[PDB]
């Protein structure tokens, strides 16, 4: 996955993400695709969650999966989740849950609770920062005012770091793939550096839905695992997601 | 290796863009058991394809049937009841798609399972 929260010259927030998933079922040697990735594209749906014929939050999810991986509350905040890798991952977290310690929330469910029930960017931020979880994760969260955008690197029981926007110091975007910002990306899978060069070439002035979709279409930020691309605009209420393909030639991950 | 940053790719067109994705409206005023009924009636065949393709990868290590008996018969009680809307939301999805509850749960906790 790749999640970006950018801020144009006039303080407008654009939140874009790519959803990479599907290495686990293997490879389709006949047309050069991942088995799950191709099977998730016809399952991808957009969801207008309503209460009293009024939109609570919108989302992009896979049909039959009740948690939320991409979504926003119109005019409030936007939230995408990126997978984080760890030593044992969810497995301790799952073990503790079976043996009886249920004081922690499942990863898809918490972002589902935050999108459905949180009221502000600060409320969402506080809950994603300090809620116990069963597995590590990246929470990429943008707000409705200027400077309200951050990546929350999460351990199971602790917030390792929160990387926020600072336009005054020249930081107008936050990128996050699947590796800790202070650490280095795995040699064979660096999508964070091309994402930045494309954002840097685009310039803060020109960042928009069109240029944000541009960077998420550049290989390897676009790759065989990319199921969909979502561009969010919390203030304008716009929420578009598009199924993707990466025709040969294209990197696999 | 990286590629030259792409230009003029929006609105989406070309071999980069499989197609738009449809909107469904989920009414939270309905009880959780009935929230996904409309969506799952239209999407049940596609999710059944995944569970098939999930069985084939499992089969290459240990036989799948014996694996899936345990997931369906013993996992839902192993994990207990999930909080809030989710136990009912997943129970609804399991009934409308004719897919066992353990597999609907396995789908929904796939992140923790990696
Ligand atoms: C590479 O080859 C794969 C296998 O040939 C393709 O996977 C197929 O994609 C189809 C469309 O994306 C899926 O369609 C669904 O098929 C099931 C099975 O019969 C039907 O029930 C569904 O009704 C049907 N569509 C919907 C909307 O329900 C296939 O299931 C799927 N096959 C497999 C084995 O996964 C890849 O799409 C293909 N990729 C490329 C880039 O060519
Ligand atoms: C969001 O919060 C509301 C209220 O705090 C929750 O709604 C209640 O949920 C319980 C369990 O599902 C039900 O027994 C109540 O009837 C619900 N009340 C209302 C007024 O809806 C809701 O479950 C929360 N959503 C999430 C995803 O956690
Ligand atoms: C932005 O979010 C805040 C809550 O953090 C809310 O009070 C406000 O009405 C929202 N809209 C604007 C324009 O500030
Ligand atoms: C994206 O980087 N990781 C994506 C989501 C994992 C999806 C779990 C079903």
């Amino acid at each position: 996955c790749t999640s970006i929260v950018a801020e144009d010259k006039k303080g407008h927030l654009i939140h874009g993400r790519n959803m990479d998933f599907g290495v686990f079922l293997g490879w389709n040697i006949n047309n050069d695709t991942w088995v799950i990735t191709e099977q998730l594209k016809p399952l991808t749906v957009n969801l207008d969650f309503q209460r009293n014929n009024k939109t609570v939050f919108k989302a992009s999810s896979f049909a039959g999966y009740v948690g939320m991986l991409t979504g926003f509350k119109p005019g409030l905040f936007s939230l995408t989740l990126n997978e984080r890798f760890s030593i044992n991952g969810g497995y301790l977290g799952i073990l503790e849950w079976i043996l009886g310690k249920k004081d922690a929330m499942w990863i898809g469910f918490l972002t589902r609770t935050v999108l459905e029930n949180s009221t502000s960017y600060e409320e969402a931020k506080n809950l994603l920062t300090k809620t116990k979880i069963l597995a590590p994760a990246y929470f990429i969260l943008g707000g409705n005012q200027s400077g309200e955008g951050c990546v929350i690197t999460r351990d199971r029981k602790e917030s390792l770091d929160v990387y926020e926007l600072d336009a005054k110091q020249g930081r107008w975007y936050v990128v996050q793939t699947n590796y800790d910002r202070w650490k280095h990306p795995f040699f064979l899978d660096d999508r964070r550096t091309p994402a930045k060069m494309c954002l840097n070439r685009t310039s803060q002035e020109n960042i928009s839905f069109e240029t944000m979709y541009d960077v998420l279409s550049t290989k390897p930020v676009l790759n065989k695992l990319t199921v969909y691309t979502t561009l969010i605009d919390v203030t304008k209420g716009q929420f578009e997601t598009y199924l993707r393909d990466c025709p040969d030639p294209c990197i696999g991950w | 290796w990286t590629e030259d940053c792409r230009k003029s790719t929006y609105p989406p067109s070309g071999p980069t863009y499989r197609g738009a994705v449809p909107w469904y409206t989920i009414n939270l005023d309905l009880p959780p058991y009935k929230r996904w009924h409309e969506l799952m009636l239209d999407k049940a065949p596609m999710l059944k394809v995944i569970v098939n393709s999930l069985k084939n990868m499992i089969n290459t290590f240990v036989p799948s049937g014996k694996v899936m008996q345990v997931v369906d018969e013993k996992l839902p009680g192993l994990l207990g009841n999930f909080p809030g809307p989710f136990e009912e939301e997943m129970k609804g999805i399991a009934a409308v798609t004719d897919i066992p509850l353990g597999e609907i749960i396995s789908f929904n906790i796939f992140y923790e399972l990696f």
